[PDB]
């Protein structure tokens, strides 16, 4: 009952994930060293990593179907709206209910100048997502479908990225009535589009500790030249 | 604000 075009959909997104993430961690080397002791002690390297993961983001965002026939404008205000979204859901992949240098706590995040403001509900979205079991087929399109929102501050052709998202949003919907099994498909839809309104509310909370993180200059000054362009400055 | 850096990575 899948289309060969939602099939089509869905190899593209699996491919283009398994080419932005690497889950060997070959890269995080290259990063400025997490230091555990310790004020914003973790800050340079979360914030190499969140650099890092936000061209990855883009990397996959160009390979979603119909994303390259949106405009440079419309691409860059999806990206920046939902980029820390997007890295929060990849980063589901590795995170564990359960390296040991890039295993990230409570604590680390703390380091990087945020409060439990935002860590707490970030840990419960990790919770809920990991609990859903999703199939990998299922977390590409989610992510695909998170970027591709029409509802984004600035957006001009709303109308054709809700057009693209429909289409990454019927493939999804499909893709659980016949290749997930019930009872771990029941109401699965309705569950990960939540997880998708969670995420929004994750935006503002980060958004606003970034806001007053960034805003000392030597703060500022341990953020990257990407970070600064796409999260603000 | 002007995004060089996205722009260029989008291609
Ligand atoms: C409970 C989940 C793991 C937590 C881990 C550490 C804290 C991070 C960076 C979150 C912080 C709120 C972001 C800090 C960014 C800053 C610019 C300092 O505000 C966002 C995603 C989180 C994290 C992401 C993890 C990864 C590892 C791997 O899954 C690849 C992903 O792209 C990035």
């Amino acid at each position: 009952k899948l289309s060969e075009e939602q099939q089509h959909i869905i190899a593209i997104l699996l491919d283009a994930h398994h080419k932005t993430y690497d889950p060997t961690y070959a890269d995080f080397r290259d990063f400025r060293p997490p230091v555990r002791m310790s004020p914003l002690s973790m800050l340079p390297h979360l914030a190499d990593l969140v650099s890092y993961s936000i061209q990855k983001v883009i990397g996959f965002a160009k390979m979603i179907p119909g994303f390259r026939d949106l405009t440079s404008d419309d691409q860059i205000v999806l990206l920046k709206s939902s980029a820390i979204e997007v890295i929060m859901l990849r980063s589901n992949q590795s995170f564990t209910m359960d390296s040991q240098d890039y295993k990230y706590d409570v604590t680390d995040v703390s380091k990087a100048g945020h409060t439990l403001e935002l860590i707490e509900p970030l840990i419960k979205f990790q919770v809920g997502l990991k609990k859903l079991n999703l199939h990998e087929e299922e977390h590409v399109l989610l992510m695909a479908i998170c970027i591709v929102s029409p509802d984004r501050p600035g957006v001009q052709d709303a109308k054709l990225v809700e057009a693209i998202q429909d289409r990454l949003s019927n493939t999804l919907q499909t893709y659980i009535r016949c290749r997930h099994p019930p009872p771990g498909s029941h109401q699965l839809y309705a569950k990960m589009i939540q997880k998708l309104a969670d995420l929004r509310s994750l935006n503002e909370e980060h958004s606003k500790q970034y806001r007053s993180l960034s805003f000392q200059p030597e703060n500022s000054m341990k953020l990257t030249p990407l970070v600064l362009e796409v999260f603000g400055n | 604000k002007n995004h060089p850096m996205l722009m260029n990575l989008l291609k």
